[PDB]
């Protein structure tokens, strides 16, 4: 098999400015028509992926002007000459010239904004939930920048491990912000004998970690 | 233009068998082959086999070769994908592309169908449970827990609110049932003054559900 490396794998841009995307296969790619078959692919967020270069160099039909592509035989360059918003996605290297063919790992290209710290929000569990044997408690990370972000659950000041699951939105497509859940799941018997809920966030856009906490 | 249309999504227990199509419009689909590939969540791209539609050759990553089983039929311009002994693992968007009809060039992938979604999973189809995440400016939402497959999708005031609306990917609990929660942030001051309310729609038990956020 082939390997194919991209580099790097996370990728922000100034919005407007250019972008270059790596990748590198473990053996030449020419094939024995005399072609070099690197595609690049793109993945919109919720998308199929579409072919935005074929053969190292060649645009699609439907492509606009600023990506282009160039590369040696094991050495490759995907090029965006002014990122948009519209850009933001996953870019996929394959090759297609020794099956099975394969992808390069993916480089996700994301809008590089201002620092913007999280506003934190609590959730108790609601009485209905209660009522069914399970406690589910929600902290919220709304509209920050960039996506690295710690969150850590304490119970009576018990910090907790194991416990918790979190989710983070795709980019935002106007503020360039994500949002992230963190989810921490309890017996109704173990959550009703504990008195104090908080999630202690940090972020860089914080000089100091916010605790967000509620009182049974 | 050229367009590639997949069969709708699966969801099966572990060990069946599952039969995928591709029908293709806009070309010859006899003078091309088609390549499937798969994306398993929050994964990359993994290249699965091809068929040619002009001579019926075809060739398979090597831990497909046993279980995969592609055909065509050049009457209806549809390619067939058959997916024998599905495991878990097999959970994934299962795509089709246009590709070579042969060997004398390397690979096209120029054109991509929409997407299977196959879920495999010993859970058995279940609409969600709904519960209230209750509230200058304030947060609301509501969690959508406990159900099976995707996906959920979720509205606040049928549409109307739209503004300043999170829904997160999902997460699959320990339990093999999925979960998540749509947020919502408004003014502290319409709190008391406007109703909010977030629309469940869960097509795969066809269910339906409505709940009023209350402060």
């Amino acid at each position: 098999d082939i390997v194919m490396t991209q580099s790097p794998l996370s990728l922000p841009v100034t919005l407007g400015q250019p972008a270059s995307i790596s990748c590198r296969s473990s053996r030449g790619l020419l094939y024995i028509d005399g072609n070099t078959y690197l595609n690049w692919f793109q993945q919109r967020p919720g998308q199929s992926p579409r072919r935005l270069i074929h053969n190292v160099s060649n645009r699609d039909s439907g492509v606009p002007d600023r990506f282009s592509g160039s590369g040696s035989r094991t050495d490759f360059t995907l090029k965006i000459s002014r990122v948009e918003a519209e850009d933001v996605g996953v870019y996929y290297c394959m090759q297609g010239t020794y099956w099975p063919f394969t992808f390069g790992q993916g480089t996700k290209v994301e809008i590089k904004r201002t620092v913007a710290a999280p506003s934190v929000f609590i959730f108790p569990p609601s009485d209905e939930q209660l009522k069914s044997g399970t406690a589910s408690v929600v902290c919220l990370l709304n509209n920050f920048y960039p996506r690295e972000a710690k969150v850590q659950w304490k119970v009576d000041n018990a910090l907790q491990s194991g416990n918790s699951q979190e989710s983070v939105t795709e980019q935002d497509s106007k503020d360039s912000t994500y949002s992230l859940s963190s989810t921490l799941t309890l017996s109704k018997a173990d959550y009703e004998k504990h008195k104090v809920y908080a999630c202690e966030v940090t972020h860089q856009g914080l000089s100091s970690p916010v605790t967000k906490s509620f009182n049974r | 233009e050229v367009q590639l249309v997949q069969s709708g999504p699966e969801v099966k227990k572990p060990g069946a068998s599952i039969k995928v199509s591709c029908r293709a419009s806009g070309y010859t689909f006899s003078n091309y082959g088609i390549t499937w590939v798969r994306q398993a969540p929050g994964q990359g791209l993994e290249w699965m086999g091809w068929i040619s539609a002009y001579n019926g050759h075809t060739n398979s990553a090597q831990k497909f070769q046993g279980r995969v089983t592609m055909t065509t039929d050049t009457s209806t311009s549809t390619a067939y994908m058959e997916v024998r002994s599905l495991r878990s693992d097999d959970t994934a968007v299962y795509y089709c592309a246009r590709d070579r009809r042969d060997l004398l060039t390397g690979s096209l992938g120029d054109y991509w169908g929409q997407g299977t979604l196959v879920t495999v999973s010993s859970a058995s189809t279940k609409g969600p449970s709904v519960f209230p995440l209750a509230p200058g400016t304030a947060a609301l939402g509501c969690l959508v827990k406990d159900y099976f497959p995707e996906p959920v999708t979720v509205s606040w005031n049928s549409g109307a609110l739209t503004s300043g609306v999170h829904t997160f990917p999902a997460v699959l609990q320990s339990s093999g049932l999925y979960s998540l929660s749509s947020v919502v942030t408004v003014p502290s001051s319409s709190l008391g003054t406007q109703t909010y309310i977030c629309n469940v729609n869960h097509k795969p038990s066809n269910t339906k559900v409505d709940k009023r956020v209350e402060p």
